[PDB]
């Protein structure tokens, strides 16, 4: 069997053996090469790929790390689409969400789309008949598939459920104005939504904190990537704060560059064994310009619909893996982020069935 | 000695950075420059989106830019990687003539403005048109994309704000036989027709309007300026009112105001305090700029009256206002200027309009 080229990128300390320890009777083997990478700039990703993909040739990038920085994952996106290239980002910022990927993007992302932990969310609240509530979010891609899908989930409910404000945050400008202050000010509900970048939840729960809505009597919900790396938690969190999680508890780095390999691997295998060919690894960024009506995303679905060693390693079509095992966690009174529930196979499966406090 | 604040620029030619560097050495002179004075730096278009990127880094963010001018270029070259890499770090960008309405769009585009109107701003001129002429009745036709749609959502804006629109019909773009659409708008009562479309789909829309014999007497045609340029032009009913942006396409008018206005913006940052330099270079820097979304608002709130292109000021999603339109007339297969929006007031000049058949 012939071999494809498969680049694993990782950013940050990583058990690189581990990883190789922890991992084909297939049309088509990997040949997985380890490049390490320090930065996470747009210049240090996308000039590091493309030596990659012309000192070398790559069917696929697996891309792990271990920062943040949701940015990671736009960029990403960004050069999947130009050179047409699959890049699944398995952890870190490659792994938080993005909304509105290119058309033409071979990018896929372990971890829960924003409507899945919208829902996640609306089912917490359910359990504990917490009805009331106003959502925050930033222009972060994916503000508007949030409360697009509370909404519709609610409008379609033989529940009472109230959503009482919906603030939109610019912080693409200065605060000096004190304004972001003044909408904050306007909530009364005692749970809140909020959908941002982490950086961007730290200043808001700042302000939200200066005008005492972090206390007693008001209950923030989070998604995945405002928590993101739970060993880093900024001061400013507020204790009691819940976040929906995909960050690496159960299914752990070795096991994913496992799976992104064998996803790769396996839709290779798929094209080739139905069309006798799969798409040649690209020469360079340099020349996007001209091969451009040579090159397809075709190996798209293939992608998409990859089931390895009794998993369905399935993505959708909007690029989230489908069926993840998500960790609700709570921020403790040791500002130390705890599990306190799991969403498995549709159901929710809380830890407390009362809230403690201090 | 004072402090070396650079601008930015990519443009489309050489003679066109000559005009850029001309027109920062002439705010040097017109400026007091002994405590601030700016440095041009500037590069063409690169042949391909990922390579433009990494000039951006390599070129410009290397120089320390606070904000980087970007022209639509001659050649699928876009300024959508400009804005990319320099939203990540949250330095504006002033598009000079790019006019596509997704760069409204915040989520997608943090840092930018424009000296130029999205093409959705004609309704603008349409609605002044419709309460000049007393149209209160008109059909609205949008090809189903992004443009489409936000020619649509401004307009009804400007209704919910006396006219109204009977309908709003939407297709598909690409589509040739808008016959069974047409024959939808003929059904109705209203007798003007608004159309928002490219070049390709008004042609569609032209021809099957023509079998149908709407393009005689009776009906008004009121388009923009993508749906009476090249191969729209060479289809289009005799009769038809089209727009054209003045100016729209003069990239050294535009560079001389982008730059009055940034220069005029850098000076009045520079008054307040505790202003931070943007990040030298790309390679190992993921922060913000920690000043850039102040200065954001600074170019926001800059009004330049006497400008070259006329009255310079942004509303709020950084688009220019008071922008200024031909007024076009189809007139034996001529286009004629019947008159201009001269940014608030229609100007009927004296060349007589002639409707569809008359
Ligand atoms: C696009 O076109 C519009 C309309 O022509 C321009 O807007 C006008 O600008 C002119 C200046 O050139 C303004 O003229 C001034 O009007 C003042 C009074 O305005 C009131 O009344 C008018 C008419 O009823 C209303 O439209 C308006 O809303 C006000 O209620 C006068 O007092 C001014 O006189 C001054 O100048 C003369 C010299 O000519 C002196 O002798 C006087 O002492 C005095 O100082 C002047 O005539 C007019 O008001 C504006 N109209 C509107 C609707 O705003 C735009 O400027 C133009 N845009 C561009 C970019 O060119
Ligand atoms: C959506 C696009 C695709 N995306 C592209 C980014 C990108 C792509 C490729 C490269 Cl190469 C690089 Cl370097 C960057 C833009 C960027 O993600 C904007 O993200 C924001 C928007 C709003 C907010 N909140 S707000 C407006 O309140 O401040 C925050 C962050
Ligand atoms: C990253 O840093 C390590 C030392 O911590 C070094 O050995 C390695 O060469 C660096 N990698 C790059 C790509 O600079
Ligand atoms: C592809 O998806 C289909 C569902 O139509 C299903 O048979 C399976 O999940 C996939 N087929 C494979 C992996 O052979
Ligand atoms: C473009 O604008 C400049 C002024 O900046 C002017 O000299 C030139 O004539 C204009 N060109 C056209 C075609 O109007
Ligand atoms: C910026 O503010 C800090 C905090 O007071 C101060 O130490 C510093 O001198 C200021 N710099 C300027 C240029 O005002
Ligand atoms: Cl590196
Ligand atoms: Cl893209
Ligand atoms: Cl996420
Ligand atoms: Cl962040
Ligand atoms: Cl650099
Ligand atoms: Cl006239
Ligand atoms: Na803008």
């Amino acid at each position: 069997p012939p071999s494809i080229g498969i680049a694993v990128i990782l950013v940050g300390t990583s058990d690189e053996v581990a990883i190789k320890d922890a991992h084909h009777h297939l049309s088509v083997v990997p040949r997985v090469e380890l490049v390490a990478m320090n930065e996470t700039d747009p210049k240090s990703i996308i000039t590091r790929i493309c030596d990659l993909m012309s000192d070398r040739k790559i069917q696929g990038v697996v891309f792990a790390d271990d920062t943040d920085q949701e940015a990671i994952a736009q960029i990403l996106d960004f050069i999947s689409a130009q050179t047409l290239t699959p890049i699944l980002g398995i952890h870190g910022g490659s792994s938080m969400i993005m909304a509105d990927k290119d058309e033409s993007s071979m990018f896929f992302q372990f971890g829960p789309s924003i409507e899945q932990q919208a829902s996640v969310m609306l089912n917490i609240m359910e359990e504990y008949d917490w009805y009331i509530f106003s959502i925050v979010t930033t222009y972060f891609p994916g503000y508007q598939d949030f409360v697009n899908k509370i909404r519709s989930t609610i409008e379609n409910s033989f529940v009472g459920w109230e959503l009482e404000e919906v603030l939109l945050l610019d912080m693409s400008l200065d605060d000096g104005d004190s304004k972001i202050q003044n909408q904050l000010k306007k909530l009364q509900s005692p749970i809140i939504l909020l959908y941002c970048t982490k950086e961007e939840a730290t200043y808001i729960f700042e302000v939200a904190n200066s005008v005492g809505l972090t206390g007693y009597g008001y209950t923030w919900i989070v998604p995945s990537l405002v928590a993101g790396d739970t060993d880093t938690v900024p001061s400013e969190f507020p204790t009691g704060l819940i976040s929906v999680s995909y960050d690496e508890w159960d299914y752990g780095l070795p096991a994913r560059v496992r799976d992104g390999i064998a996803i790769i691997t396996t839709a290779a295998s798929d094209m080739l064994s139905e069309h006798s060919f799969i798409p040649e690894p690209k020469s360079s960024c340099y020349n996007t310009h001209e091969k451009r009506i040579y090159q397809s995303n075709m190996l798209n679905r293939y992608l998409i619909n990859v089931t390895f060693e009794g998993r369905d390693l399935s993505f959708s079509e909007d690029g989230y893996q489908m069926h993840p095992k998500l960790v609700i966690i709570l921020l403790n009174k040791e500002r130390k982020w705890e599990r306190v529930g799991k969403w498995k196979d549709k159901s929710l499966q809380m830890k407390y069935y009362v809230w403690p406090r201090m | 000695d004072p402090k070396i604040v650079n601008i930015g620029a990519v443009l489309s030619t050489k003679k066109h950075e000559q005009i850029f560097r001309e027109a920062v050495n002439q705010a040097n002179k017109r400026h007091f420059t002994r405590k601030i004075q700016l440095q041009a730096t500037s590069v063409t278009h690169r042949p391909n989106a990922i390579q433009m990127a990494l000039s951006v880094c390599e070129d410009l963010i290397s120089s320390q830019v606070y904000a980087i001018l970007v022209s639509h270029p001659p050649a699928h070259l876009t300024p959508t990687p400009i804005s990319y890499t320099a939203g990540f770090y949250r330095i504006p960008v002033i598009g000079l003539t790019t006019r596509m309405s997704i760069y409204s769009d915040k989520s997608i585009h943090l840092s930018f403005l424009r000296t130029v109107p999205p093409y959705s701003h004609q309704a603008l001129v349409w609605f002044e048109m419709m309460r000049l002429f007393n149209w209160n009745h008109v059909i609205l036709i949008v090809s189903d994309d992004h443009e489409g749609r936000a020619a649509q959502k401004k307009l009804e804006t400007l209704l919910e704000g006396g006219p109204k629109a009977d309908k709003v019909l939407q297709f598909e773009p690409g589509t040739k036989n808008l016959t069974a659409l047409l024959l939808e708008a003929k059904e109705l009562e209203a007798r003007v027709i608004i159309l928002s479309a490219s070049e390709d789909d008004a042609t569609a829309v032209y021809k099957s309007a023509a079998m149908l014999d709407m393009t005689g007497a009776g009906y008004v045609w009121l388009v923009g300026e993508r749906e009476i340029s090249g191969s729209a032009l060479r289809y289009a009913p005799d009769g038809i009112i089209g727009l054209q942006l003045i100016n729209g396409k003069n990239e050294s008018a535009h560079i001389s105001d982008a730059v009055a206005v940034v220069a005029q913006a850098i000076h009045e940052l520079f008054e307040m305090e505790n202003i931070t330099d943007p990040p030298r270079g790309c390679v190992g820097n993921t922060n913000i700029w920690k000043t850039g979304p102040l200065f954001k608002r600074v170019l926001m709130s800059s009004k330049y009256p006497d400008g070259v292109t006329g009255r310079i000021e942004f509303n709020e999603d950084g688009d220019r206002k008071f922008a200024q339109y031909s007024i076009m007339n189809l007139q034996n297969r001529k286009l004629v200027q019947v008159g201009i929006f001269n940014g608030s007031y229609i100007i009927q000049n004296d060349r007589k309009i002639i409707w569809p058949g008359g």
